């Protein structure tokens, strides 16, 4: 029971149409701006190649600065554009979500206050009011324009690779049906995470509410049968995270096997194309990254198309309600997790390893390409291109095996304190007293959510913790180390874009991820509407709603532009990481300080090094909040009670 | 520089029999890697000259397997086990160890073996001052020389542009002279 | 297939200039080095250098630093040779040959151009002067001297007498070129025949029939 698509943006206006039309132009111009910058890289890559060949050649870079300048303005350009297109895009599709999305709310409260008593369906209500308006809101917002965008590069990196280097492009086609699909499920995985964890204590959360809503219990002596009825749930809300640790985990690691195995073959052919003079080493370059990221985005986009459907599934119940006619018309904390020892061993030196792989990654990349950018043998190339192609293929197969080798440990130890703090907690809390109980900072809801919440957070500021540190250092730290030993100017340069490298990876995580008053209100009249239409009330409560949206509204509005900008500044800052860095490359390589391959490493193992870096911090979770709820665990897990009951 | 050595300038061979070229390089010609970079071509008249042999041994792609090389620091050679029609031209050599100068070897012509013979030296008086000498058929001085004759495999002028006696020696490998007075 | 297709055979003045190409076709043009090879007659290949069909950054031989330029045309894939004030020892067969730049002298030269043949003299046309030649088996031959350019296409009764007949090559003698014919005919032909030499470039036919002394 969905709407039909035109009918999802009736409030939408003048204005808005035109903020959509002109947010999926730009949405389309920024995704077609990473092929064409794998173009200007693959051109640039060539240039560095040929003047390379012919110093060795000729050795018993007179141009090379010079033919860099042109190559860093269109660099620069399209960073220039890839920002405004960008700004655009974000500020517009979120400026006509929060528009319509505004429009939809006070029509909803409007018609909710207009229904008759007969009508009046429960609870229900209330939670459609919150919820099923931000289901609506994720689905019409930056979802459409990450879809137009994933499709631009999509179809632009095919494009570019058919011009470029049709044998090698259909090579990358042939595997890029996997591709899609290993992106699908990794943001399918992604983006229903939160939700399954949820639902694995759904069952444990109602004995929880039920227990805890209390004197029954305490009178009747059933406090050890409802431990062992809590326990029983627990038992299968952890089975359940340990499968979901063993299954996310095994897709993602299977997901960065199939990138590296796909850099192993496509890697091989054009080694082969290249050795029989047939392509270049830039053209493969640019050939095997634009229809390898398009192939990456276009199954990156495949949450936009459920998060579309859901919108109008919720939307449906919405346009019902609101076109009805009535009748009527009126070490403290690590010791709690002190026993998986033998997990966390196997998890930290797992995160050391996968870590690692990203500077292992960039040496072999740069040695790779380094020997096509010297003259040597044709069949010590070929042996090297050969030994550099499997080195690939290891990569990916120790990437997955790690992979999931350390999130299955880490979930695992995470699930084991997650059952006993909660085990704990509920067992404290059923000795505790009527005293304790009767404490309005010891609410039903507020013992609830501390099981719910604070015991599945106490896991962040361990384990979580550990494991990204343990892998953001071996990872960006063995990356500074090379680089400085190989290129020590152009490492000191990238350390300075290194922090603003890292925010935007974490910014473009939150971004794709898509990271009160009013409520009350609403909740207020939907409890008491029989007095409130005793009182006809509705046009001043709609009022008070109207005027508690205010607020909310314009802050809305502002963090349209504030989001847009950072996001676009963050996205072309990669852009002008190209310019800076081959720039100063061209110059060190001229003046015979540094070689093209130690340019490349040095590239690789900073700047990629620090976008990684970004990637697995967004999903560290917030430890000064973990290490509050740990306190709060700790503290009603000591808790004695007066009055024991035990 | 270094400078490439063709030993036989010409090579008289027989069809379906063994040819052998030599190469001698005035250096060395392995490299620090390992490889020697010696290279056999065919070079046909009108024609471009067609890469046979490379790096001392490698046959080319799709020189058949008549074609053979074997060598090594500064003596090479080049063999033909069954010396065919589409065999007879000019093959050099050609190093690619040091360079920049690439250097080539002075070339070897393939000649047709057949039984030995005499020419048929005559002479001409003139008929401006021009005697002439006509050595047919053979296996202010100007010479010229025709090519093997395709049918019988054979060579066969000088030109001299006083004194009454005016001869012309004829000094082959197999002397011959012929005398004329005005 | 790779194909290095070369201009035709060009005669020019001393001390002028001249430009001759070699088109590829058949492979990646941007991906091979075009050398440039000389041979003069009876005498063995002389590397004269390289330009790279990627950018067009060139190599020469120390000798023939100067008075010789390489060019290359992207778009139509050709390689250029230009001449700067000619000379005598400048006339040979000019090879265009290609190497990997993947693989710089590490590689032979795998495909050359089929050559291109220039003449430079300063001489100007002249018309061939025919000269009989008789005796005192009969042997007898008409030998053209002092013409200018190639060629002269001599032949025996018009073509009715091609067996046992011997052309010699032409031979320059001072900026003039010379060339002979012998004919070998039983003692009862002779002199009981014609020579006809035509010229034309300078467009000229001269039949001479052999006379006994
Ligand atoms: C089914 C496929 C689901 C895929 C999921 C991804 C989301 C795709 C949504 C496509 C529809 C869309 O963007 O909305 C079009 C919408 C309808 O038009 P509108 O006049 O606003 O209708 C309401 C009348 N009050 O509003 C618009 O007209 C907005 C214009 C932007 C979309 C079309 C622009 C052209 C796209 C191709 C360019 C080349
Ligand atoms: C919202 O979903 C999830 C949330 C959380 C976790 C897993 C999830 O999904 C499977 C793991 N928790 C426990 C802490 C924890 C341990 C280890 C890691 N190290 C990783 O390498 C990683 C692990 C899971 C997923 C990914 C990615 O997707 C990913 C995507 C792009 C790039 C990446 O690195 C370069 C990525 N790296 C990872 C991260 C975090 C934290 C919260
Ligand atoms: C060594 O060479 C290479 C290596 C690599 C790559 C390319 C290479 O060479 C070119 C590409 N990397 C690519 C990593 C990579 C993968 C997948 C993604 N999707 C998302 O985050 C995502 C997409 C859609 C929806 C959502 C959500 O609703 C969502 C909700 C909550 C939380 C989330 O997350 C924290 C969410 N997330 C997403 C990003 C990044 C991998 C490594
Ligand atoms: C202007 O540049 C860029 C702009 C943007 C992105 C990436 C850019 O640069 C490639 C990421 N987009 C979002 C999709 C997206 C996500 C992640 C990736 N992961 C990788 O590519 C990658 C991962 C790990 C290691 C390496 C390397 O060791 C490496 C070395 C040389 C060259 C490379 O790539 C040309 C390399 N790549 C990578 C790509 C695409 C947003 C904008
Ligand atoms: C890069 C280029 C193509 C972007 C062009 C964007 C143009 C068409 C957009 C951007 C912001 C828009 C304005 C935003 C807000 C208002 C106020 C409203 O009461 C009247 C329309 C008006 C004044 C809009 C007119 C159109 C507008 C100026
Ligand atoms: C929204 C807009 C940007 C979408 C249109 C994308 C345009 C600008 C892209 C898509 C395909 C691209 C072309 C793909 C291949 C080549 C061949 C190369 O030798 C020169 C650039 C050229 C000719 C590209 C120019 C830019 C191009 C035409
Ligand atoms: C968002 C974009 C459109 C902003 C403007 C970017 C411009 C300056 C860039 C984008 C793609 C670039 C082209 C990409 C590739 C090539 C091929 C190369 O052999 C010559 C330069 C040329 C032809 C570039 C010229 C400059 C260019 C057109
Ligand atoms: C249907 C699945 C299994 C494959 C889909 C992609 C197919 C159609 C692609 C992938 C790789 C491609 C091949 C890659 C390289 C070559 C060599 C070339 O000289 C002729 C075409 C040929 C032989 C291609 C034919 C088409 C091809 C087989
Ligand atoms: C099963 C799915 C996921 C992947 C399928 C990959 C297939 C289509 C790939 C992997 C290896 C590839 C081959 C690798 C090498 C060559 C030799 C080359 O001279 C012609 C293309 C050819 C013959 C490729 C054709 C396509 C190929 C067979
Ligand atoms: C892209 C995904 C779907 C499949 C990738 C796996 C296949 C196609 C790739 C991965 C690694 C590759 C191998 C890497 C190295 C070598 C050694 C070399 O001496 C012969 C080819 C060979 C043996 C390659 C064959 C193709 C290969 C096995
Ligand atoms: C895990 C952290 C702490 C350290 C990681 C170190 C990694 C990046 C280093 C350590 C030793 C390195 C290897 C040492 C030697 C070789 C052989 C060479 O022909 C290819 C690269 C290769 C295979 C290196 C790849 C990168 C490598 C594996
Ligand atoms: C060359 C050597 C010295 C480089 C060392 C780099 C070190 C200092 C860097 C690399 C990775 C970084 C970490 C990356 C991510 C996070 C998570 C964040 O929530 C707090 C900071 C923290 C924990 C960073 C601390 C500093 C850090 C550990
Ligand atoms: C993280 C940052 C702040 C560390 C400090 C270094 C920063 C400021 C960068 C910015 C500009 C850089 C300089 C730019 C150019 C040169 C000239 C070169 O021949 C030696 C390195 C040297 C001298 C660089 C040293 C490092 C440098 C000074
Ligand atoms: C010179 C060496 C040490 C590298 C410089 C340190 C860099 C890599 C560190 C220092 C502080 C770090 C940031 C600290 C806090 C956060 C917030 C978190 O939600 C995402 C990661 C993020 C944004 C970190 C990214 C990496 C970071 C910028
Ligand atoms: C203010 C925001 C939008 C951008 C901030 C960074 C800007 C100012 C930087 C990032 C990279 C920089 C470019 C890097 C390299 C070069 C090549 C040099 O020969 C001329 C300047 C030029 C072209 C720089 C211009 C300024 C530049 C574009
Ligand atoms: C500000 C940083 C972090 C990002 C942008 C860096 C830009 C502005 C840097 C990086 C490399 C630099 C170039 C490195 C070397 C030279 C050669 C010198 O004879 C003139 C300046 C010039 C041409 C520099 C100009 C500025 C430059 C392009």
């Amino acid at each position: 029971p969905t709407v039909s698509v035109f009918s999802m943006f009736r409030y939408s206006n003048w204005l808005d149409k035109l903020y959509m039309v002109v947010g999926t132009l730009a949405a389309i111009i920024h995704g077609a701006g990473l092929p064409l910058m794998m173009l200007v890289f693959g051109e640039m890559t060539d240039i560095f190649a040929n003047a390379g060949n012919l110093e060795d050649l000729m050795s018993n870079f007179m141009n090379l600065e010079e033919d860099m300048t042109r190559y860093a303005y269109y660099y620069s350009g399209i960073g220039a554009g890839v920002l405004v297109a960008a700004y655009i895009q974000v500020s517009f599709w979120c400026l006509a979500a929060g528009r319509q999305i505004h429009k939809i709310r006070k029509q909803f409260f409007h018609a909710i206050m207009r229904q008759e008593i007969g009508w009046f369906h429960d609870g229900e209500l209330n939670t459609r009011l919150t919820d099923d308006v931000s289901k609506i809101n994720e689905g019409i917002g930056d979802k459409i324009g990450m879809f137009f965008q994933s499709m631009a590069t999509f179809f632009t990196g095919f494009i570019v690779g058919f011009t470029r280097g049709w044998k090698l492009t259909l090579v990358i086609l042939a595997i890029s049906p996997v591709l899609g699909l290993s992106a699908a499920v990794w943001a399918k995985i992604l983006s229903s995470f939160t939700d399954k964890e949820l639902l694995a204590y759904a069952k444990a959360g109602a004995v929880a509410e039920e227990v805890l809503a209390i004197r029954t219990v305490i009178a009747f002596g059933g406090q050890k049968k409802e431990l062992e009825r809590y326990n029983k749930n627990l038992e299968e809300a952890k089975r359940i995270g340990i499968k979901k640790a063993i299954t996310a985990n095994i897709s993602i690691g299977a997901a960065f096997l199939l990138i590296y195995a796909s850099y192993a073959l496509a890697f091989w052919y054009g080694t082969t194309l290249v050795l029989s003079g047939e392509y270049s080493i830039g053209q493969v370059l640019t050939v095997f990254f634009s229809v390898l990221i398009g192939a990456f985005s276009v199954g990156q986009a495949s949450p936009s198309i459920e998060a579309f459907a859901n919108a109008r599934g919720a939307a449906y119940e919405i346009f019902k309600i609101i076109d009805n006619k009535p009748s009527i018309d009126s070490w403290r904390i690590m010791k709690l997790n002190l026993t998986e020892w033998p997990y966390f061993v196997v998890g930290v030196f797992c995160a050391i390893i996968n870590g690692g792989l990203q500077p292992a990654f960039a040496i072999i990349f740069s040695k790779i390409i380094g020997v096509f950018t010297r003259i040597d043998d044709p069949e010590t190339k070929r042996q090297n291109s050969n030994l550099f192609s499997l080195l690939f293929l290891a990569l990916g197969i120790i990437s997955f095996i790690t992979f999931f080798l350390q999130g299955f440990t880490f979930g695992k130890a995470g699930e084991i304190l997650t059952k006993r703090l909660r085990y704990m907690v509920f067992r404290s809390m059923l000795r505790q007293d009527v005293s304790w109980f009767d404490d309005p900072k010891n609410t039903t809801g507020a013992l609830t959510t501390r099981l719910a919440n604070d015991a599945a957070q106490v896991k962040g500021a361990i384990g979580s913790r550990l494991a990204v540190i343990t892998q953001n250092i071996a990872n960006l730290g063995t990356g500074i180390i090379i680089s400085f030993i190989y290129g020590w100017q152009l490492t000191l340069l990238l350390l300075a874009i290194v922090p603003i490298i890292a925010i935007a990876g974490v910014v473009e995580m939150k971004m794709l991820s898509g990271q009160e008053g009013s409520g009350k209100i609403a909740t207020e009249a939907i409890e008491n509407f029989r007095t409130v239409v005793s009182l006809t009330q509705e046009q001043k409560f709609e009022h008070m709603y109207a005027q508690s949206l205010q607020v909310p509204y314009r802050n809305s509005l502002r963090k349209a532009h504030i989001f847009g900008i950072t996001f676009s500044f963050t996205q072309a800052m990669m852009y002008f990481s190209y310019a800076g860095c081959f720039r100063f490359g061209a110059y060190l390589v001229a003046h015979k300080l540094m070689s093209f391959e130690d340019v490349l490493l040095v590239f690789s193992a900073v700047v990629f090094g620090a976008m990684a870096v970004g990637q697995v911090s967004s999903f560290a979770p917030d430890y000064a909040k973990a290490k509050i709820s740990a306190a709060h665990i700790i503290m009603i897990i000591e808790k004695t009670p007066l009055i024991d009951s035990y | 520089q270094v400078v490439m050595t063709q030993s036989p300038l010409s090579l008289p061979v027989s069809l379906g029999d063994q040819a052998s070229i030599s190469c001698r390089s005035s250096q060395s010609l392995l490299h620090s890697n390992g490889n020697t970079y010696l290279h056999w071509y065919l070079q046909k008249p009108g024609q471009s000259p067609k890469l046979l042999i490379y790096k001392v041994s490698n046959r080319f792609s799709g020189v058949p397997d008549r074609f053979s090389g074997s060598g090594s620091g500064t003596d090479f050679t080049l063999k033909i086990s069954r010396v065919e029609a589409e065999d007879l031209g000019v093959y050099f050599c050609s190093q690619s160890t040091h360079i920049p100068p690439w250097t080539f070897g002075g070339g070897t012509k393939l000649d047709i073996k057949r039984a030995d013979a005499a020419p048929t030296v005559s002479i001409f008086p003139p008929s401006g001052l021009s005697v002439v000498c006509f050595l047919n058929n053979f296996y202010g001085v100007l010479n010229s020389w025709t090519d093997q004759d395709s049918k019988d495999s054979t060579y066969s002028s000088s030109t001299l542009t006083r004194h009454n006696s005016y001869t012309c020696e004829a000094t082959h490998k197999t002397p011959i002279v012929k005398s004329f007075n005005r | 297939e790779v194909q290095l297709q070369e201009s035709g055979p060009e005669l020019v003045k001393t001390g002028a200039s001249v430009k001759i190409s070699c088109k590829a076709s058949g492979y990646s043009f941007s991906n091979y080095y075009i050398h440039w090879v000389k041979q003069s007659h009876g005498k063995s290949l002389e590397w004269i250098g390289f330009i790279s069909c990627y950018n067009g950054a060139t190599f020469y031989n120390q000798k023939f630093k100067g008075k010789a330029t390489f060019t290359v045309d992207n778009s139509s894939s050709t390689a250029y040779m230009k001449f700067n004030s000619l000379t005598f020892e400048d006339s040979a067969v000019y090879y265009c040959a290609r190497l990997p730049i993947q693989f710089g002298n590490f590689y032979p030269m795998d495909y050359w151009g089929q050559g291109t043949t220039v003449t430079v003299s300063s001489a100007k046309t002249t018309a061939p002067s025919v000269y009989p030649l008789a005796p005192v088996s009969v042997t007898l031959g008409c030998l053209v001297k002092g013409y200018f350019p190639e060629p002269v296409t001599l032949t025996w009764n018009s073509g009715s007498l091609s067996s046992g007949v011997h052309t010699f090559p032409a031979v320059l003698q001072s900026d003039l070129y010379t060339l002979s014919s012998s004919v070998t005919v039983t003692s009862s032909t002779w002199p009981s025949i014609t020579c006809n030499v035509a010229h034309p470039a300078s467009s000229t036919k001269v039949d001479k029939k052999i006379e006994p002394r």
